[PDB]
């Protein structure tokens, strides 16, 4: 939801955040057992039961309505 | 103990053929079967996983 909220730079930001949840969900598995770090990114995403999550979405709604009409592309510096 | 492992039985036998009839029904996916809904389509509803807290 964070990442829904705001511009297509959060990317970097919600891998870090989901690099620490998984981190956690492996240090919690150490002594409790829980289910995979996929299938609930997949539920959190509502990927499980659809083709496409909500971060496709989300990129593919930035894209349309803000990145291409609002950014200048610099081939020197890609 | 009895009582409650009778229990844990019938649990078992219950998932065993779930998993029974799952085998079955995955061992005859037909890979041209498969589509696609349109990329704008959130109405499926989100699967939640059980929150039960004794």
């Amino acid at each position: 939801g964070r990442f829904e909220s705001e511009d297509l730079t959060s990317i970097v930001e919600l891998d870090g955040l989901l690099e620490i949840n998984r981190m956690t969900h492996k240090l919690l598995s150490r002594y409790l057992t829980l289910d995979g770090f996929d299938a609930m990114f997949r539920e959190a995403n509502h990927n499980v039961s659809a083709p496409y999550g909500r971060i496709t979405l989300h990129v593919f709604w930035e894209l349309n309505y803000d990145f291409l009409p609002n950014y200048c592309y610099n081939g020197s510096t890609n | 103990l009895f009582n409650e492992a009778h229990s844990f039985s019938f649990r078992v036998n219950s998932l065993q053929e779930r998993v029974d009839r799952l085998s079955v029904s995955v061992t005859q996916l037909d890979p041209k079967e498969e589509e696609l809904s349109l990329q704008d389509i959130t109405m499926r509803k989100a699967f939640r996983s059980s929150t039960i807290q004794d």
